[PDB]
């Protein structure tokens, strides 16, 4: 169809012109003007929590777009999924893993 | 028997002792070579810091005690000062304050000015205080001269000291609220400070350091119509103060940031010599205006 | 459709060979992110929209962020000053066996029937429908696998 | 040929949307100054031009002709790379928003998924700015800020999943067409507040705000204009996802979209001017213990209500 | 397909173990108690073991496009659950001396047992992948549970990296097989190939990559080099679990894969597996000669016994008694490894810190611990194929299976490897009774001693009378 | 229009390049990077195979693959952090004490 290829062209021009304008104003900023510790493991902990819960989030992303055709059995499976996810979250909170201060 | 007897007002490489009578008071010759030398000292101090001469122990012995420098540049009204923090994650294991970055030699200047011309130097001891800073010096000189000021002098000096106290408290509350994170109360409190400054400009002729108290009285008389400005200020204040409380001082985010942080009892306040609101927050009712009254504060 | 597929595949291969030979960890992770973007473009060229969505959202958006967090946590010595993976006496053996494996797999691939990928978009709705249909226990025990990884990584990665 | 005419018209509409949103972000920064002045009982910048409208051009000229300074012992590529990430990620996050019927850049079948990819890629700006500055203070600050935005990004898509479930599709045209009778703010109010909090936090806005003390000239301008582009992006997203999008009874649809977007930007200004800043660990506790279970329970209740009506 | 409540009865041990994981996790989150969490974990494992009876009463059925449940699956589910229960029983006295958190161990054991159950009931490449990963990742946590110790962290890093590589190999092989076939079901691999077109190059290369992954998972040569280091460095209950449950479940899903798929009729894969089994037997017996550390010796023993199991596997398409022999050998090997590693775990407990040596020094064990030495020498005789032991009956079954399909090279390999095993097993058994100058007090240590005692008596009784085991293995029959 | 053989060739190439990255690098971080390259390449292979047949099975196995990749990243980076904490280096032949 003409509409889909036209919008693909429009999206391509959008990306190209955005990148070109941004790097162009970088070029204008550079071109003008005259010249003259050890971290803690808590950052890794919260980042790995974020990664695991983003994979849980991707599963819920796949579920949420097709609730109507999956029916009530999909609701039951996602309820078990979400209950396991919340049990893991309560486990992380209760043992002081998610508490930033010691 | 002192644990770490090092210099606190002058840098460690400073020959002589300034408050001795055989030491010259005026400024010595300036040299950019010494400026470059002290710049080099600052540059290798940030890279080759040795947490031993400051009295600290455990110089990153736990392999995670990171070292931070807060100052010396400080984007706030307190002024320039340094704290060297030893940190375990976010916990402050130990800190050594480094002061002396605002030493003007006011006592040595006290040995160099007369009793009359030293009053402006008494103003700039605490620049949020002004006449409150002028008051104890002129009272002590009146004790030395055997002067008993009349009642009108006492009421005038109480008026100006209370006005500058309101000014300082407004600045303090606004700066604390800005340190928590709210922005509008500093603008509003500085508008109120401008009202105070209008009245103080009418009375003395200056905003921050009036230099208006004298040995035995004040410089001039009250101008014809000061009561109108005082009435305008007293009508302007309390609604705005209640608005400040409601807008920022009752916010639960500010309460979570401020309640229970750096708490100490009465024993810690007494053993460290903390006075003022820090002593009266411990329940020790010790105000100088009520315990050892001065300048007609009994009449109020 | 094919044009984007070929360019994105070339970009992914180039970024991978830049990853495996580089010395700076942050530059290596950046080139790996570029490779994941290229592989997402490969997914979008073939019609697998949800696969590309999870390629940038999760692999490029969570896992690489975790690697980046670990790299900046370590303040990454003993690697850059010798660079022994570029002298041929170390890498020529694995490269030769690597090429042998590649020719074997390519020879196996080239002898199969091929009707060509039509590029018909299998959207996220069909993936979600089949994911909670014939793939129930896969979802549940994958959640338990992520739970196990969470518990293991928490237990190992403390400081005491 | 009419096909080429339609292609050129669509390209013209897309580039018009692009320049309009970039100019809107820059003038929204100017409106930040003016509206902060209005909220704080003053005027703000109102001397450079008629009403101050030419302050923006003078500021951009100053940042253009400022001497650029890449640090000597830094990593040049990463240091310059963080600002194009901070700009382009939120710009292409705006790229999916349909501002009017027919005035849409791309009717992507993923949509809010594509916003999730761009929001995931946005954290590399903060991480790269912290590492490439060769400053341990900026490194620690960016580690804290990146942990903040990860802990608040972890529930962004889960907050949006209620709108996705009610629409039944990932396309934004279907989302703004499913709000014909009732807007999504009424059923998805908890999703609305969680998405608003997450969108404020991933834009590093007050009260979720150093790793910018090493940038100057046009790189700082890139960071700040990209941040305001993200503000406009999040406002337009919440207009299209919770407040009916372009749909309105009386006025033309673009006027409704602009009015709702401007309302949400002035809500951004008021949120910055009003609330103070919570502590780091309190923000962590609020982002983990409260918001994520709230989004999960909201998704479960949304699915139960959706399956309940379709007996 | 959809899921019926009868299918949920067929899902009983999986759901019970998952709910036990949830309950143990919430009990850990409530308050950290070692005894309560261990009791909850063993109660849930026993509940799954006794719910296997209800699963068998329900019947055999295909619960999912993924899963199929039959008596074959119940047999391996019971073996995995018994191995997990023994691992918890041996792990409690080891965990009394652990200064850090003792409670995550039972959660990881439970999740690994869950993966073993999924691999037992697997009838799909997705279920195979997920069961392998659900076995491997808790073992990544368990091998380096004492991460402050040097050897445990060593073995954890080695096992994690190598098993991630094997996971990538297996998943690429499944990708190639799915690309060739078109369906991921076990029975639909090469179904469209007919009349001599079974040997398809893409399918064969994909299955070869799966062979690489599963041969890492089964310690088969040349993917065997990880076995002694990971076995030695890991804690002794972890070595027990990794020797028994992981090997049993992965070999069971390999049995189901090579039985159901028409790919197993290919002679090329049969020749490749014959070479792998021959080299595995010969190597795993030969490198255990000069071993003085018992853990590395048991690792090479595991390599040799999985070679014997592969020899029993090869005659699946030709013979008919291959799976029955595999089940008998797996039961006997499970009991023998459980007893040997249990004796090692009991005499290497409590965990006396990471800075102290964990060397065993089994010489002179009889002169202060007579019952443990008796159990250990009984099970060293059991692993050698010496009669009046169940390992002898298993080796007899393997030899009969090899003779039936005329796999004579494998038979000679079994004989030679059995002789080498006789040498080193008998050296250890005699060294238990020599003289050494250098040489508990709770009911859990007594429980572990009771467990290894019943294991030794079971081995002896089923060695002098193997008919009930043969009958209950023939009762467990999958769906041809 | 796009052949299936081209997709599997690209996936195989990325997989074997990840194998080089795993083998030739002593740094454990680059070993984990090569592991992630291989598992992501095999996930690409599954997506190509599923897109040829027009089924979502490739995308489902892709989802399982990236779940494994995320959890393996978590475990491997935790082990790397422990190794750097207790040895102050990331040399993989430094952890070679058990042998024979
Ligand atoms: C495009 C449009 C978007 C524009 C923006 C609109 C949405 C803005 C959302 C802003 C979100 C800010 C979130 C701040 C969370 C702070 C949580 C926290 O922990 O705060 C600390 C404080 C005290 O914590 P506690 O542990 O109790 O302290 C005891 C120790 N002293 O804890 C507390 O004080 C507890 C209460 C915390 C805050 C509750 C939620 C407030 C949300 C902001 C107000 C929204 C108002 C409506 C906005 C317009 C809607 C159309
Ligand atoms: C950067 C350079 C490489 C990526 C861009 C290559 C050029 C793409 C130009 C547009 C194009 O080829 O579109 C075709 C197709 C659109 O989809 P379809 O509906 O199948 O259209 C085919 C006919 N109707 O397009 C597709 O199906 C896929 C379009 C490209 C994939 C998304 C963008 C990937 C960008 C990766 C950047 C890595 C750095
Ligand atoms: C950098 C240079 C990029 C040049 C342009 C690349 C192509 C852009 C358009 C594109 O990606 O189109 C493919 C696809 C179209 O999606 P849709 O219209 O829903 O599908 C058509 C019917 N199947 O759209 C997508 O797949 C959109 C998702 C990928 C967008 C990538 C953006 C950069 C990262
Ligand atoms: C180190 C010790 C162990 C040594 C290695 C293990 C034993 C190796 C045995 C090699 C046997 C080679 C057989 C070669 C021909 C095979 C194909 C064939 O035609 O077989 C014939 C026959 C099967 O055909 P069928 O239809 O049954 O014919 C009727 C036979 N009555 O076949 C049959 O019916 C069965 C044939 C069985 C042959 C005897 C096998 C055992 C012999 C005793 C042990 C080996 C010799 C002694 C040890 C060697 C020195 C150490
Ligand atoms: C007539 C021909 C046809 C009939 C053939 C019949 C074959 C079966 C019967 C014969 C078996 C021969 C076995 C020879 C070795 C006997 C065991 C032995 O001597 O053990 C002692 C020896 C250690 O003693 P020492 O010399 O002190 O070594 C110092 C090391 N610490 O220990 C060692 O050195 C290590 C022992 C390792 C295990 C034993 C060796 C196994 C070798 C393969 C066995 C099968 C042979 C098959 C037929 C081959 C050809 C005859
Ligand atoms: C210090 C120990 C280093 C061990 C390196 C091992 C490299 C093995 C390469 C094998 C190549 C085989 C090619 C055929
Ligand atoms: C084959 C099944 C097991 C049979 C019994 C094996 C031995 C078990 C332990 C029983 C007691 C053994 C006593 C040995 C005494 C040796 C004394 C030597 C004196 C020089
Ligand atoms: C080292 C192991 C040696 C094993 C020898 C086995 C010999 C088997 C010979 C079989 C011949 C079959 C002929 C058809």
């Amino acid at each position: 169809s003409t509409e889909v290829i036209a919008h693909h062209w429009a999206f391509a021009i959008f990306l190209i012109v955005a990148i070109g304008l941004c790097c162009l104003m970088l070029v204008g900023g550079w071109f003008l003007g005259g010249r003259a510790l050890r971290l803690s493991a808590k950052f890794y902990l919260v980042a790995m929590f974020f990664v695991i819960f983003d994979v849980e989030a991707l599963y819920l992303f796949a579920w949420s777009t097709s609730i109507r055709e999956s029916g009530w059995v999909g609701f039951v499976e996602a309820a078990i999924f979400i209950f396991v996810l919340l049990a893991g979250l309560v486990y992380l909170v209760r043992i002081g893993a998610l508490d930033w201060t010691p | 028997g002192h644990p770490n007897l090092r210099r606190i007002m002058m840098p460690q490489t400073w020959k002589g002792h300034p408050l001795r009578k055989d030491y010259p008071a005026r400024a010595t010759e300036f040299s950019p070579f010494e400026l470059t030398k002290a710049k080099q000292d600052l540059e290798m101090e940030a890279l080759t810091f040795k947490p031993e001469e400051w009295g600290m122990k455990r110089g990153t012995e736990n392999e995670d005690f990171m070292f931070l420098n807060l100052g010396p540049n400080h984007p706030s009204a307190h002024g320039a000062f340094r704290i060297v923090l030893q940190l375990d994650g976010e916990e402050i294991v130990d800190c050594v304050p480094d002061i002396g970055y605002h030493h003007r030699g006011a006592e040595k200047m006290g040995e160099r000015q007369s009793w009359h011309s030293y009053i402006p130097y008494t103003d700039r001891i605490e620049y949020l205080g002004g006449c409150v800073n002028e008051m104890p010096y002129v009272l002590a000189v009146e004790k030395l001269a055997g002067i008993t000021v009349p009642d009108r002098v006492n009421v005038i000096r109480v008026m100006l000291s209370e006005l500058f106290r309101i000014n300082s408290h407004l600045l303090y509350i606004s700066t604390f609220i800005q340190d928590v994170g709210a922005m509008t109360p500093v603008f509003f409190a500085f508008t109120d400070r401008q009202k105070i400054y209008d009245l103080v400009e009418a009375i003395t002729g200056f905003r921050m350091h009036p230099a208006w108290f004298r040995i035995g009285g004040v410089a001039h008389d009250l101008p014809r119509g000061w009561d109108r400005l005082l009435r305008e200020f007293l009508d302007w204040m309390p609604k705005r103060l209640a608005s400040y409380e409601k807008a920022a001082l009752q916010n639960t985010i500010l309460k979570g940031r401020s309640q229970g942080v750096a708490a100490y009892g009465a024993k810690e306040a007494l053993e460290w010599g903390t006075t003022g609101a820090g002593l009266r927050a411990t329940g020790i009712d010790f105000d100088v205006r009520k315990a050892r009254p001065y300048s007609g504060y009994e009449n109020f | 459709m094919e044009f984007a597929f070929y360019i994105c595949g070339l970009i992914a291969i180039l970024a991978t060979l830049r990853v495996i030979t580089h010395t700076n960890p942050v530059h290596a992770l950046l080139y790996l992110i570029i490779s994941l973007l290229a592989i997402s473009g490969v997914f979008f060229s073939l019609g697998a929209y949800f696969a590309g969505a999870l390629e940038i959202i999760v692999y490029a958006g969570a896992i690489m962020v975790l690697f980046v967090f670990v790299v900046m946590m370590l303040n990454l010595s003993e690697i850059e000053q010798e660079r022994q993976w570029l002298k041929p006496q170390v890498w020529i053996g694995p490269a030769i066996l690597s090429a042998i494996m590649l020719v074997v797999i390519v020879y196996a691939i080239l002898g199969v029937n091929d009707q060509g990928i039509d590029g018909t978009p299998i959207s996220a709705k069909a993936v979600g429908i089949t994911l909670f249909g014939p793939y129930v226990l896969a979802v549940e025990l994958a959640s338990m696998l992520l739970l196990a990884g969470l518990v293991v990584a928490f237990h190992v990665g403390r400081e005491e | 040929s009419p096909e080429l005419i339609e292609i050129l018209l669509t390209i013209l509409k897309a580039v018009v949307i692009l320049l309009v949103v970039v100019t809107c972000g820059a003038f929204m920064s100017f409106g930040e100054r003016r509206l902060l002045g209005l909220f704080q009982n003053r005027y703000g910048p109102n001397r450079v031009g008629w009403g101050g409208s030419l302050q923006l051009v003078a500021d951009m000229i100053k940042m253009f002709f400022k001497e650029d300074w890449i640090p000597k012992f830094s990593d040049r590529v990463i240091f310059t790379l963080a600002p194009m990430i901070a700009f382009t990620s939120l710009l292409l996050a705006f790229a999916i928003v349909p501002v009017s019927p027919g005035w849409v850049v791309a009717d992507l079948n993923i949509g809010i998924l594509f916003f999730l990819m761009m929001a995931g890629l946005a954290v590399y700006a903060v991480l790269f700015a912290g590492w490439s500055s060769n400053n341990k203070y900026s490194l620690l600050g960016a580690m804290r800020a990146s942990a903040q935005t990860l802990s608040y990004e972890v529930f962004l898509g889960l907050s949006l999943m209620g709108v996705v479930a009610q629409a039944g599709s990932f396309n934004m045209t279907d989302i703004v067409n499913s709000q014909a009778h009732v807007w999504n703010v009424i059923p998805q109010f908890f999703g609305f507040i969680t998405f608003a909090i997450a969108g404020v936090a991933v834009c590093h806005r007050h009260p979720f705000d150093g790793y910018h003390i090493e940038y100057s000239g046009m790189k700082f301008g890139l960071f700040f204009v990209g941040e305001y582009i993200g503000i406009v992006t999040i406002s337009a997203l919440m207009v299209t996802l919770f407040f009916g999008g372009w749909q309105g009874p009386l006025l033309p649809p673009f006027i409704w979209f602009a009015l709702k977007t401007a309302f949400f930007m002035m809500m951004f200004i008021l949120i910055r001017a009003s609330l103070p800043r919570p502590r780091y660990d309190q923000v962590m506790s609020f982002g983990w213990k409260i918001c994520l279970p709230l989004t999960l329970i909201n998704l479960l209740v949304t699915a139960a209500v959706i399956l309940w009506q379709a007996q | 397909m959809t899921i019926t409540p009868q299918n949920l009865i067929a899902l009983l041990p999986l759901l019970i173990v998952g709910l036990t994981v949830v309950v143990v996790m919430l009990s850990i989150a409530w308050r950290r108690n070692h005894f309560l969490n261990a009791t909850l974990s063993v109660i849930g494992l026993n509940a799954a073991l006794v719910s296997l009876w209800f699963v068998g009463q329900a019947g055999a059925m295909d619960v999912t496009p993924l899963m199929r449940v039959d008596g074959f699956a119940m047999l391996y589910t019971g073996l995995v659950l018994l191995a997990s229960l023994a691992t918890c029983t041996f792990a409690y006295p080891w965990l009394e001396g652990y200064n850090d958190n003792k409670d995550e161990f039972y959660l990881l054991v439970l999740i690994a047992a869950l993966g073993g159950i999924l691999l037992a009931n697997a009838n799909h490449l997705a279920s195979l992948f997920l069961g392998i990963e659900l076995i491997s990742l808790p073992l990544f946590g368990l091998v380096g549970y004492a991460f402050r110790q040097k050897r445990s962290l060593e073995a954890s890093i080695k096992y994690t990296i190598l098993s991630a590589a094997a996971s990538s190999f297996l998943l690429f092989g499944m990708a190639l097989v799915y690309a060739q076939s078109g369906d991921l079901s076990f029975v639909a691999l090469g179904k469209n190939l007919g009349d001599g077109m079974l040997n398809e190059p893409l399918l064969l290369a994909g299955f070869g990559l799966m062979i690489v992954g599963l041969g890492f998972k089964l310690s088969l040569v040349p993917f065997h080099l990880w076995t002694p280091d990971v076995y030695q460095g890991a804690p002794a209950p972890v070595s027990t679990f990794l020797a028994t449950a992981s090997k049993i479940a992965i070999f069971g899903v390999v049995m189901r894969l090579f039985l159901y798929a028409p790919v197993g009729d290919s002679e090329a894969i049969r020749v490749v597996l014959a070479i792998i089994a021959f080299a595995s037997i010969i190597f795993g017996n030969l490198m255990a000669l000069s071993q003085t550390n018992i853990k590395r010796l048991l690792g090479y023993s595991s390599i040799s016994h999985l070679g014997y199991l592969l020899v029993a596997l090869i005659a699946l398409q030709t013979g008919e008694m291959s799976m029955e022999a595999v089940g008998v050998y797996l039961a006997g090997y499970l009991f023998s490894s459980l007893g040997a590693f249990g004796v090692v775990s009991l005499m290497s407990s409590p965990y006396r810190g990471p800075d102290a040596d964990s060397l065993f020094s089994y010489r002179g064990l009889f002169w202060h611990r007579p019952i443990l030495a008796a159990v250990m020498t009984v099970m060293m005789l059991s692993l050698a194929g010496i009669p009046m032991t169940l390992g002898f009956i298993g080796k007899f079954y393997v030899l009969a299976v090899g003779v039936q399909a005329h796999l004579w090279w494998l038979v000679g390999a079994v004989v030679v490897g059995s002789a080498i095993g006789l040498y080193y097993y008998l050296r250890v058994a005699v060294s238990l009774y020599l003289h050494a100058p250098e040489q508990p007090s709770n009911w859990q240590y007594s429980a572990g001693g009771i467990v290894v005692l019943i294991s030794a008596l079971l081995v002896l009784v089923l060695g002098v009378w193997p008919q009930p085991l043969i009958s209950i293995v023939r009762l467990a029959m999958p769906l041809m | 229009m796009i052949p299936l053989q081209h997709g599997l060739i690209l996936a195989a190439i990325l997989f074997v390049l990840g194998l080089t990255g795993l083998v030739i690098r002593r740094n454990l971080l680059f070993m984990l990077i090569g592991l992630e390259i291989m598992i992501n390449a095999s996930a690409l292979a599954f997506v190509v195979a599923g897109s040829y047949w027009g089924q979502t099975d490739g995308q489902v196995m892709y989802i399982l693959a990236i779940s494994l990749a995320a959890a393996e990243a978590s475990i491997g980076l935790a082990l790397l952090l422990q190794l750097h904490r207790r040895r102050q280096n990331l040399n993989i032949d430094s952890v070679s004490e058990m042998r024979g």
